[PDB]
Parts: C-alpha cells; structure tokens; sequence
C-alpha cells in the first residue's frame, strides 16, 4: 500500500481526529476545528477518541447513527431553533465537565434549557422542514442525581420529554438515581436522535430535563460507506480503494 | 425466500443481509464463470485428442 | 435535611496550624453533585473562599492560600477538614464550613455551618 | 480573574419601600450570578441561586434580574425582615469572588 | 372524552408475555386528518394457554 | 379554557356579502383534533350546519349553501371567518361559531362562541 | 342523508317531574346521536356527546339511552333551571344535522 | 465498507459479520491458492505439449 490516507474517488473522509461522531454533532467544546466540514466519502475517525461526550452520558441509536453519516457526503448545519426563541427559559447555563478556559461551558449546538425566575413553563417548539432535504435531530435528556438537582434546575420533579413527528412518538421520563461519578459528574445525558422527512413537522414538549437542538443537519448526498478507524491524517492523494494502513492502487 | 423485511431502524442489519447475497453472488458469479471457462479448454482438448 | 456543624472555636499563636473539622450530617458526603468549601470573615469584610473539594476528591486552593491551605475529605466519619499551615496574626476570623451545589447551570452555596472563630495572636 | 463591583455601599430605606442593589462583573459571566443575604451574627443564607431564579423558602419580593456584566437584586417592597447585609457572587470563574456587600439599613 | 379516566394503563399476558404500556398523550402532526396515533402489538398464544 | 367570540352584528343589502370573524382564545386554531363551523338559527328554527373547515384546511360545504358560503382559516391570528355571497332577505338569523370535537368515536360541538345576528335586507 | 324526527314537539311539566324526549333516525346512526340544552337567547349547550355519555358539567340527572334508530334523553328529576329546547343531532354522516328541537315547558 | 459498529449488547451478532466476513475469506483463500496451484501445473503442462 501506500502509506497515506488519500481521498477516495476524488471525495476526502471526515477527518475527526480525536473527536467521537456524537463529540462532532452535538459540538463539544473541544471539537470546533471540526466545523470545516468537507464533503466526505468515508469517515476517519482516532480509535477510542477522547473528546466525546464532555458531559457523562449515552447515545441511543448511536451505532445506527454512525452507519447512517458514512453516506452522508455532506452536511448543511441549519439552525431550526434558535436559542434566543425561549424567552421564558434559561438558555445560558453549562457544566465545568465541558469548561473552556476554566469556565463553564456546553456542546455548542444544543441548549440546556433550565427555570427562569420560579418556574418552567411547559417548553415547545416545533419545525416544518422547509429546507428543501431530511433533516437529522438530536435532542436529550437530562438524568439528576438527586432531588434536590431536579427541583434546582427544573422546577417540577415529574417531567417528562416528549418527541413527535408523523412517524416517531417518543416520550421519556427522567431517571434520577444514585450514580458513579464520571468526570466529576453523577449525572447522566441521553441522546437520542430522528429524521425529519421533507415538509414533515417535528414537535417537541416538555416540562423538565429537556436538552433541545439549536441546529440540525440537512442531508443531501445519500450514499454508501464505512467509519476507518486510523491514527493518521489526511494527504493530498487519491485512490480507489483505502485500508486503515494506508491506500491501495491496483489491478490484481 | 430471499429478500427480508428490515425497519429503518436496522440498516446495520440489513446491511449485512444485502452483504451475503452481494458476497455468494460474487462467489458463484467467479466460479460459475470460471467453470465454464475452465471446462470448455478441457473439453475441446478432450476433442481433440479423441 | 442535611446540616454542617463545625468544631469549636480557639487561639492559635503565629506559625501554628489552624485546625477545624466539619460534621455533616443528614446524608453521605459522597453523595450527590456536591463540594465542600471554607469561606472566611475577617470581621467587617468580605467573604473569601479558601478554598474547595469536591465529593471525588479534586481540589482547588485559592491563590494566597495555596501554598499554606489543605482541604481534605474524611468519607468514614461524614467529615471535611480545614488545615491552615504558618497562620499569622491577619488570618483572624470567623471560618464557615458551605456545601456548594455543582449543578452544571447552578453553581452556589446552598448550606452554611454556624461559623467557628479562630483567633491568631502572640 | 473577573473583578467585581457593588454598589450602593450601604442605603436606608422604609418599611415597605422599593429596593434595587446594583452588581457589575468587569468581565460577563452570563448568567452564573448568585445572592447571598447576611444578617449580623449569622452565616450567610442563598437568597438567588442563578440570576433571577430564588431558593425555596425566599419570599417571592426578592427578584432578580439582568445579564452579563450588569446584574440586579430588587426587593419589591422592603420588610422588618430584610436588614442585612446582601453579597453577590461569580460563579462562572474558578475563584468564586464575592462583591463588596450592600447594608440596608432603616430609615 | 373517550375514556374518563386519564392515567390509564393497557396490559396483557400470558404463560409467556408480560406487557404493560401507558398512552402518550402529545401534539403531533395530523396524518390522514388525525394527531393522534394507534399502537399495535401481537403475539402468539400457545394452545391450553390463556 | 377556550372561549369563541364573533365579530359584531350588522345589516346587509341582498346581493351583498355577509362577513363574519371568530377569534379563538386559549389555545391554538391548529393544535388538536377539532373542526370549526359556523351555525345559523334564524329566529323560530332549527340549528342549520352552514358548513365546517378542519385544523387541516379541509372543508365541507351545506348544498344549499356550497354554491355561496366559503369558510376559511387564519393560523396566525387564531381567527377563522365565514363569507357568505350573494345574501338575500331569507339568510337573516343568528349566526354561531362553534368547535366541534373530531374524536373517532365522539363528535359533537363543545364550544359555542355567543351569536352574531345578521339582517339581510332593503 | 338520514331525516330526524324529534318529539313531542313540546311538553310542559312541574318541577319534580320526570322527563323523556324521543328522537328518531330514518336510518341507523349507530351511537352517533349527540344532545344540546338550548336557553332562549343563549347558544345551544352540549348535553351528551354520544349516546349514554354527558359532559363534565352537565347534572346527572341527564341519562341518555338507545341506539341505532331509536334514542332518548331523559330527566330524571326535572329543575327549574331546565325549562330549555332540546335538539339531538346525527354526526353519522356527513351533514350533522339536528332534530326540529322539544321545549320543556314550566306547568 | 468493511467493518461494522456494534454495541456490547450485540456481540450476538457482530459475531454473524465475524463470521461471513471468515466464511468468505477460508473460500476465497481456498479458492485462490487452488486455482493458482491448478492453473500453474496447466501452465506448464501447456507449454511442454506445445
Ligand atoms: C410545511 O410547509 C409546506 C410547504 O409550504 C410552502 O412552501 C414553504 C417553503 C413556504 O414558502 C410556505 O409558506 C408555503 O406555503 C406546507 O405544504 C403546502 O400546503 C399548501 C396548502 O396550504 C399546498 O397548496 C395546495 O396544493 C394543492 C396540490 O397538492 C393544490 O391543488 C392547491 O390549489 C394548493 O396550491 C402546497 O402544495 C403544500 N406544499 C408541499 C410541498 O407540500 C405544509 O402544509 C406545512 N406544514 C404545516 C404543518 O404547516
Ligand atoms: C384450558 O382448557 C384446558 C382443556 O380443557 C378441556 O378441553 C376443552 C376443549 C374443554 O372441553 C374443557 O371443558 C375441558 O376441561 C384445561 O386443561 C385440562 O385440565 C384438566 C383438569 O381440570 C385435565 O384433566 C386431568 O388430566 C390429568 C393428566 O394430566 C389426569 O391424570 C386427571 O385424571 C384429569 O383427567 C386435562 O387433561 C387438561 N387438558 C389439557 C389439554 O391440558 C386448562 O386447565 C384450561 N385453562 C384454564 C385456565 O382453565
Ligand atoms: C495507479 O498506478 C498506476 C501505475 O503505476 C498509475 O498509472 C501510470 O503510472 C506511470 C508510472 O508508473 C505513469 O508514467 C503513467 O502516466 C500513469 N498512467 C496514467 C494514465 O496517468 C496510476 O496513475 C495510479 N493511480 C492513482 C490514483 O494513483
């Protein structure tokens, strides 16, 4: 082989470096410099990359998601929610597990949304899918460890998050239990995520622990392929066929 | 009975699924080819030592 | 409900080591996503946070303290402690033993002990 | 570091009257700005855990408000309750530095 | 107005299948003029089995 | 709880259109499964369906009136209207809005704004 | 279309009395069949929304029977606050249409 | 794209790749080194009658 990781059939791989597929599109504080994104052909990705999930969690569907980006060619980050739309909720808050420069801080595509003044008034928002493509949504919910977390940051204790769409009906509750602490933290965020099909609407409610999107993801290419797993970086070559060790130029 | 039902929740599934029928095809596809190449050299030989 | 209740109070001389325990009681100081800190009055100033430990055991001292100030977290006995090295006579005052909520968006000092005086002279 | 600033020193006011106290954070801090209130004698009580948002138990007159850099406390109708000594912290920073401290004192 | 009660629950078993379910009760989008959704589920009763 | 209230009532030349708006308060024209529809009772009769609009945009028309009445809704305002052409002296009655709840097994009308009377005439 | 006949056309009664109106299909309805309590100068009120089944609100002295053609609305113990004109109505098909209306009178 | 991500509550079935993907290798290697092996005595034996 060559030695090189090379663009495959004149298209480049995503390059992550030693970020995770949910580090990248949830935007983990630490993953900016992934923003670039080129049109892709495969994935490259660090074997057990670092800069994940900042703030301890779990992503449902996920290996199911990182089969479903390798076709993406490419994405268009489309800001469906924006932040400054709940203006009765605190969209301002963050964790010292995702700290920037000492501060605190959170994935950059998403809104952790808390209780503003005493309350926290049911929280909706909806949107129609206007892009002119599908379009991939992840949203979360927030898992306390205790009480005393649930009522601090949301107000109510029994809430509930639920997500629609003509062909999704997803509602969860909040699981607030004892836990080992992971990067200093007990507490847990589960991510979930959708497809919204082209003029479809998605509707999301919620009373507590709801973490929303700010932005989703247009979907245009449609494709096949695979995630290498490979320490190296990309140069500026091109081949056929591509191994983890380096590209392959053949007729045999 | 080839061909299987799949939601879309498990396309790595069905993945695999198109993978076996992709990879016997190639599998008989090489072969079968290649048998009838192989057999066609032997018998016109076969003919022609006759 | 849980509460934080300091051992008493006393006068140490200049280049001693001051020495405050705090009981917790009410819950495990393991717990939760919690820290525990000492903040000081000097009388008639502002608090001053001397420093934090966190349930996991990190710790973070602050910059005129650090090099004098131990925190330490004693998870048998429910107990903090707060050991000051080379005290002089401008460390006088009142020390308040605070259990600060870590809550990602909420970061505050949600339960204070009663205060000991520590007293530093010749 | 982030300074911070707070202002009126002190300030009289009546039973029953409106109070506003003023915190400026040299830097923003967005919306990790707590309150304290003191009563002499007494370890400090949490009256606004983030900004505009109270603990349980703190009488629905203290609300806060504000963004950033500049951030109020308002007490909407001062009661017998109230004279102490009302500290706000930065809590954004890894030194959570308190302000100077504001005295209500009765008119 | 179709049930009266509102925190209902549907449950069903067998020598084999044990499941419970609650109502999502949620705006969605209308789909053949209605927003609401019907869930099903099946299984498979053995004989003698209840 | 949602309330329908008309608009004000009037007098109407024959030939001219009959305009009426209903403003829906407390919730959403678009939010669940109901239909609105416009109900007239000319004094001394029985309550006529002049015809409905779905949350949808769907609409269903009365044959003695389909050929003349066109109900329409307005999602940004909450408001829904009914246009009635070519009016003559035997359309003077009251007029009603109304939510009808379009539940499979249920339908019916739940909410009744409080009429608008409507004279047609020389 | 299916015709609706409802009667009596009226009927007076004290109060105390009890109280029954019919209402006829031409044709099967099912369950479909609702009923309203109409106040002069008020809009019409829902009574029941399907057959048997009244809404919140509504006295249960209101209990209605029947099916297919034949249903009835009956008062068990007639009120003051009563004295209304009935109407059922078929939403069954596709015009919801309504019966000609019974007057409970005061005797 | 070879090569497929699995949770560690599937190793049921990553186990099923493991295995096509060792199924198809044990018959293409087989296949490849017997044909090379019968090719090559062809081979010669054509240009020795030749
Ligand atoms: C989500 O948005 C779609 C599209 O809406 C249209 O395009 C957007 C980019 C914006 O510019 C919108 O302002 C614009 O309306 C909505 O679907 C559309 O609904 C209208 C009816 O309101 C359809 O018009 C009719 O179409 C039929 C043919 O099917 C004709 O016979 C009629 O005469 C009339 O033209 C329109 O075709 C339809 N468009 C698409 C692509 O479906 C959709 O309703 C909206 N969703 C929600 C919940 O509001
Ligand atoms: C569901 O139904 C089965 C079968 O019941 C029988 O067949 C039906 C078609 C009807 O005609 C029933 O009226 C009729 O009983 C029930 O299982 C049966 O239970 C009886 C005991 O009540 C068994 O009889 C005994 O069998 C043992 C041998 O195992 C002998 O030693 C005894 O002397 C005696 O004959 C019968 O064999 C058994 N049949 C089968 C096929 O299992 C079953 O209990 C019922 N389920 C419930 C919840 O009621
Ligand atoms: C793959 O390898 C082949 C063979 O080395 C490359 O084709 C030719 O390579 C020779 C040098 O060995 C050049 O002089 C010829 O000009 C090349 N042919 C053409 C048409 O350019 C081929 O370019 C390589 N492909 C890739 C993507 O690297």
């Amino acid at each position: 082989h060559n030695g090189k990781l090379c663009k495959l059939n004149g298209i480049p791989p995503l390059e992550l470096g030693d970020c995770s597929i949910a580090g990248w599109l949830l935007g983990n504080p630490e993953c900016d410099r992934l923003l670039s994104v080129p049109e892709w052909s495969y994935i490259m990705e660090k074997e057990n990359p670092r800069d994940g999930l900042c703030y301890p969690g779990s992503f449902n569907d996920y290996e199911e998601l990182k089969h479903l980006l390798s076709s993406v060619k490419h994405f268009e980050k489309v800001k469906i929610l924006p932040k400054d739309r709940w203006t009765q909720h605190t969209t301002t808050g963050g964790s010292r597990a995702c700290a920037v420069s000492g501060n605190p801080s959170f994935f950059r595509n998403m809104v952790w949304l808390t209780k503003k003044g005493s309350n926290y008034p049911v929280a909706k928002g909806s949107y129609n899918n206007t892009s002119g493509e599908q379009m991939l949504i992840i949203w979360g919910v927030h898992h306390p460890n205790d009480e005393t977390e649930q009522r601090t940051l949301y107000q109510n204790v029994g809430t509930y998050v639920s997500v629609g769409t003509s062909t999704l009906n997803k509602r969860s509750t909040p699981d607030i239990a004892t836990r080992p602490k992971v990067n200093g933290q007990g507490g847990r965020m589960e991510f979930s995520w959708t497809l919204l099909d082209m003029w479809d609407t998605i509707n999301f409610e919620s009373t507590g622990n709801l973490i929303a999107p700010e932005y989703g993801f247009k979907i245009s290419k449609r494709g096949s392929s695979g995630i290498m797993k490979t320490e190296g970086t990309l140069e500026n070559c091109e081949t056929k066929c591509q191994t983890p060790l380096g590209a392959i130029n053949t007729t045999l | 009975a080839v061909g299987k039902e799949f939601s879309n929740l498990e396309r790595r599934l069905e993945n695999l699924n198109k993978k076996m029928e992709d990879g016997f095809l190639d599998v008989w596809t090489y072969n079968a080819e290649l048998l009838v190449l192989m057999e066609n050299e032997r018998t016109l030989d076969f003919h022609d030592s006759n | 409900q849980v509460q934080l209740q300091e051992s008493g109070p006393g006068l140490v001389k200049p280049s001693q080591t001051l020495s405050l325990t705090c009981t917790v009681s009410g819950g495990s100081i393991s717990s939760g996503n919690y820290y525990w800190s000492w903040i000081r009055q000097p009388a008639g100033e502002e608090l001053e946070c001397l420093g934090r430990i966190y349930t996991t055991g990190s710790t973070n001292y602050s910059p005129s303290l650090k090099s004098r100030v131990t925190i330490s977290l004693e998870t048998s006995k429910n107990q903090f402690s707060l050991r000051l090295n080379s005290v002089t006579a401008a460390d006088t005052a009142v020390y308040y033993c605070a259990r600060g909520m870590d809550f990602g968006p909420t970061d505050a000092f949600d339960i204070w002990g009663q205060g000991t005086m520590v007293t530093v002279s010749s | 570091d982030i300074q911070m600033t707070q202002s009126p020193s002190s300030l009289s006011a009546s039973v029953g009257d409106r109070v506003t106290i003023t915190c400026r954070a040299s830097q923003s801090v967005s919306s990790y700005l707590n309150w304290y209130q003191q009563r002499s004698g007494k370890a400090p009580r949490l009256l606004i855990y983030t900004v505009t948002n109270f603990q349980s138990g703190v009488p629905s007159r203290f609300s806060g408000s504000g963004s950033g850099t500049d951030f109020t406390l308002t007490i909407s109708s001062l009661q017998p309750e109230d004279f102490a000594t009302y500290y706000c912290q930065e809590s954004y920073t890894s030194r959570l530095t308190f302000g100077g401290g504001t005295k209500v004192e009765i008119k």
